[PDB]
């Protein structure tokens, strides 16, 4: 995403803006993948 | 502060609270998705 | 005193033990206490569950009684004022501790046997007659009596036989009686060889001429005759318990003592110098220890005949099975038929030189002797097919030459399968049968000791248990392996039952070894000393147990290739077939749930298992993106057991509810999950076959979204939650209309919308305030407040968007809308926290997870009010502060979860 962040920094192009917007969908998947792994309650919390 | 006094009792049992803190992840997963909706807007400045 | 204070404490130990003996028989009369199972096939399977599980529970605890009996005889073998009487009281407690669980154990069996045959009453009277033999054995334990030792020996011998008679009443007499009665052929021969040597020791007594030396021979001989008669009494106890290793040390304990008795007697035989009886006494003492050696040679083979190790390499058997089809495919040519027999003679003999190499690197020689047996079947079948293929190639029209070729092909292919599978599964008989069974009794003996440790103080209020807080955890994990024991015996061929035993072992090792360190930590805590001796003993037995588990764990993991991807699909096939029977059973409408199931508990167990399987789903996608990973079959096995736990949890709440409409809902939501899960493993096999393909990566990712959609159908199918998805739909769909193409029709004046928005925000946070106030209440009250807060948000959403057009610049309006977007998304995550808070109210971290989400929306609305409303009256500064005061007020009401991670001194500054 940084390769498209530095490309869009100062670009102000509408068709070039969707390049980082489409690359965030594998990013938002893997972010929600580990949070789904973090939703496992034996790994999440242990009661006291 | 009042929580740790509850752990201070000898008959009380402490908890490991899992291996990872899930409250840090839910704030992080939300704030990234809060920014991706700002990324989803086609008209925005480079400061945002 | 006549007896020491340890024997005085042993008197109170005897009176405490014998009081529970007769009380256990009196509590036996309330037998059945049986809940109804009904016509439910899962309840009939649960009847099949408790049959095999409780059968091992009685079988486990009787071994410690047989070990506990002869240990008293080994301790009392010495002279008075030479016996640790404190260690004697340790062994009588664990006998009585197993006696307490024997009464309650067969009480469930008396209701069990009444359903099938109703012929359990001889098992009841033999058990009460067995406990009465311990009562007279406890009467023999008094040292103040002048009773002879043989009175104690013959009283203890009937206890070990009637326990095996009770084992014969159970039907789990797994040891063959030709080997048990052969011990009587050895033990009576030992005492005969002793008494013959005692008469030889009595013959040299008249040959002696010195005072004191003649009494030295007879006192060693009478002790040798006492110890060898003790061996007869010990062998009558351990005659069915030859497989139990917890009593095998006591055999060579007295086996060392009779060796001490031989060395004590053979030292006096050399004192008879220049004697004709000196020559016969050394040879008799040499044959006296030979019978103990020849028993011990059979005693090692008594354990070795069930434990057979062998290594299934199968580096040559794969070359055997490929060239077997070339004979039938090339039938009719003389040249091509005789050349394939020379390759099969080399492919079979390539395993023959490796089977003998496997026996050299092996420890025990049961399956290795069967490896010599199985390789001879591979050698003899390849010796008769060369002459059969010679006559079939030179004479193709002969019918007798072709008929002998067909019967010789099946005598090698299945025999190699008999050579391979018996090499690997009898190793698992060595591994897994010795894994769980020795771990079973050692687990519950700690449970019997800790319950005895908790009952040792007068008040059991707050014992601070490191064991009992984990005893209840591990006891649910105990019968998972034991259910797969007889299933591996019933199904030896399919490895999927045995592969589940590998997974059941490693899932038991993590809570198991944590208890053993806590067991050793709890050793000096008890004031009583004799209870801690077994606590020290069982921890060594658990230490003996866990070492053999890891040897069974890593080796059986490497026993076969990673082909668990295809077997994991067959697991859910057994679930959907039973669920279609449950679909027929829920159509009947008379379903009895299990007594362990609770409607408030199992719904929490449904959602916890829902997040558990989806956690491995995201783990499956990372291994799919790598491709050709051995852990892909591991994670597919992990999601099979998660859905299996989800299947019994869905069938648990199906029989608990009474509404027939939602019974079809919870079936159809669960059936659509496994229908989507069937599409997971079908494409993951295509994902494992095709590495580096990005097209299959996005395909199952869209399926896993629909899986979590179908998992959310299992969230929305609960009747406990009331319109919280509708509260999510009222919040969600009204905001998405506000994001895309929303303009207020009437702006009006700025003063009439400023006064309207502050009062509408006042009750908005108050509706959010009662969310944490109803956290202490019922979860249905949270569903009540979800509708009022979701409606008032949409009332506030129309009031917020009405003054959006009152701003002159739309970029100031879009800043307000994006800030209102941040309020709406924070309330959505507050609602996403509410779907688990009403699900799991008991979790304290989930309370503060919603409470921090409750503080997030209240801080996101005070900033936008500061942007929109006028600061010139100055009353809005008090208005933003009064909302945050009430939010932190009820946060102080429930101090169960800390806010941040700073320490005590970091909080003071």
């Amino acid at each position: 995403l940084v390769k498209t962040i530095k490309a869009l920094d100062g670009a102000f192009t509408e068709e070039n803006r969707a390049q980082c917007r489409a690359a965030t969908a594998p990013l938002l998947e893997a972010v929600d993948n580990l949070s789904a792994f973090a939703s496992n309650p034996e790994f999440s919390s242990i009661p006291a | 502060a009042a929580y740790l006094v509850g752990v201070s009792d000898p008959n009380s049992q402490a908890g490991q609270q899992g291996l990872v803190e899930p409250t840090q992840f839910a704030r992080a997963n939300q704030a990234i998705q809060m920014a991706c909706q700002s990324l989803g807007e086609p008209g925005c400045t480079q400061a945002q | 005193p006549p007896l020491t204070s340890a024997q005085q404490a042993l008197t109170g130990t005897i009176n405490s033990s014998m009081q529970a003996v007769q009380a256990a028989q009196a509590t036996l009369d309330d037998f059945d206490t049986l809940p109804p199972l009904g016509q439910d096939a899962a309840s009939k399977a649960w009847r099949k569950n408790k049959m095999d599980e409780s059968k091992h529970e009685i079988h486990s605890q009787v071994d410690a009684i047989t070990a506990g009996t002869a240990s008293v005889v080994n301790l009392t073998a010495g002279d008075p004022a030479e016996t640790d009487y404190t260690a004697v009281g340790c062994a009588v407690t664990t006998i009585s501790s197993n006696l307490t669980e024997m009464s309650r154990g067969v009480k469930l069996l008396a209701a069990l046997l009444e359903d099938e045959g109703g012929s359990g009453r001889p098992l009841l009277q033999a058990a009460k007659g067995l406990a009465g033999a311990v009562s007279e054995l406890l009467r023999s334990a008094q040292p103040a009596s002048a009773e002879p030792r043989q009175n104690l020996l013959q009283a203890a011998g009937n206890v070990g036989q009637a326990s095996g008679e009770l084992l014969q009443q159970i039907g789990e007499s797994d040891t063959d009686p030709h080997f048990q009665d052969a011990l009587m052929q050895l033990a009576k021969a030992v005492a005969s060889a002793a008494a013959a040597l005692v008469l030889k020791a009595k013959s040299v007594a008249q040959r002696t001429e010195d005072s004191g030396l003649q009494t030295q021979v007879i006192a060693a001989a009478t002790q040798c005759a006492l110890s060898t008669s003790q061996l007869v009494a010990c062998t009558k106890v351990v005659a069915p318990t030859i497989s139990s290793p917890v009593c095998q040390e006591q055999l060579v304990e007295a086996g060392r003592l009779v060796a001490k008795a031989v060395e004590g007697c053979v030292s006096a035989s050399q004192a008879a110098t220049e004697d004709g009886q000196l020559l016969r006494g050394v040879g008799a003492a040499a044959t006296a220890v030979t019978q103990a050696l020849n028993e011990l040679l059979q005693h090692v083979k008594a354990h070795a005949t069930g434990a057979g190790p062998a290594g299934r390499y199968d580096q040559a058997t794969d070359t055997i099975l490929t060239v077997t089809e070339n004979i039938f495919s090339s039938m009719g040519d003389a040249g091509e038929m005789v050349r394939q027999a020379r390759i099969l003679a080399q492919a079979t003999s390539d395993l023959v030189n490796a089977i003998k190499a496997d026996a050299e690197g092996e420890s025990d020689l049961e399956n290795s002797r069967k490896l010599l047996s199985a390789a001879k079947i591979l050698a003899d079948a390849t010796a008769k097919m060369v002459e059969a293929a010679k006559g079939a190639a030179a004479h193709p029209d002969s019918e007798e030459q072709q008929q002998r070729l067909r019967e010789a092909a099946e005598g090698l292919r299945m025999a190699t399968n008999a050579a391979a599978q018996n090499a690997i599964k009898k190793k698992l008989v060595q591994r897994l049968e010795h894994a769980a069974k020795q771990a079973a009794a050692s687990a519950t003996q700690t449970i019997a000791a800790a319950q005895h440790a908790a009952s040792t103080p007068k008040a059991s209020a707050g014992p601070q248990p490191l064991l009992v807080q984990s005893c209840k955890a591990v006891a649910e994990q105990i019968p998972l392996l034991v259910q797969g024991v007889r299933g591996s015996q019933a199904q030896p061929d399919s490895p999927s039952a045995q592969l589940a035993l590998i997974a059941a072992s490693q899932s038991f090792l993590q809570p198991g070894g944590k208890m053993v360190a806590a067991a050793k930590a709890s050793v000096p805590t008890i004031q009583d000393q004799a209870s801690a001796m077994q606590l020290s003993q069982c921890a060594k037995n658990l230490g003996t147990a866990l070492a053999e588990l890891r040897t069974a764990a890593q080796k059986a993991q490497e026993a076969c290739g990673p082909l668990e991807m295809d077997s994991a699909l067959s697991v859910v096939q057994n679930l959907e077939k039973d669920l279609q029977e449950v679909k027929a059973a829920a159509r009947d409408g008379k379903l009895k749930p299990l007594p362990g199931e609770t409607m408030e508990k199992c719904t929490q167990d449904l959602g916890n298992s829902t997040k558990a399987v989806s956690s491995a789903i995201a783990q499956l996608l990372g291994e799919v993106a790598q491709g050709n990973e051995n852990y892909a079959g591991i994670a597919a096995r992990d999601v099979a057991g998660g859905l299996r736990s989800l299947a019994q949890a869905a069938r648990g709440v199906a029989a608990l509810t009474s509404d027939p409409a939602v019974q079809a809902i919870v079936l159809d939501t669960a059936s659509d999950v496994l229908d989507k899960a069937s599409s997971l493993i079908e494409e993951a096999k295509k994902a494992a076959g095709h590495p580096g393909d990005p097209e299959s990566q996005q395909r199952l990712a869209q399926v896993a979204k629909a899986v979590t959609q179908a998992l959310n159908r299992c969230v929305s199918c609960l009747p406990g939650q009331r319109d919280v998805d509708n509260a999510l739909r009222a919040v969600g769909d009204a905001s998405k209309r506000l994001l895309s193409d929303s303009l207020p029709p009437s702006t009006g004046t700025f003063q009439e919308a400023q006064s309207r928005l502050n009062e509408a925000a006042a009750g908005l946070n108050q509706a959010a305030t009662e969310l944490v106030q109803a956290s202490r209440g019922t979860p249905q009250d949270l569903a009540r407040a979800s509708g009022r807060f979701g409606q008032d948000f949409s009332t506030f959403l129309e009031a917020g968007v009405e003054m959006a057009g009152q701003a002159p610049s739309q970029e100031d309006r879009a800043q307000v809308v994006s800030n209102l977007k941040g309020i709406s998304m924070s309330s959505s995550k507050l609602l996403l926290a509410a779907k688990a808070l009403s699900t799991d109210p008991a979790a304290p971290n989930l309370k503060s997870q919603l409470a921090a989400a409750a503080r997030a929306v209240t801080d996101s609305i005070n900033q936008l009010i500061t942007m929109c409303t006028q600061q010139a009256p100055g009353q809005k500064e008090c208005d933003n502060a009064l909302r945050e005061l009430e939010t932190v007020r009820e946060l102080l009401e429930n101090p169960v979860q800390p806010i941040n991670d700073m320490s005590y001194f970091g909080c003071l500054d």
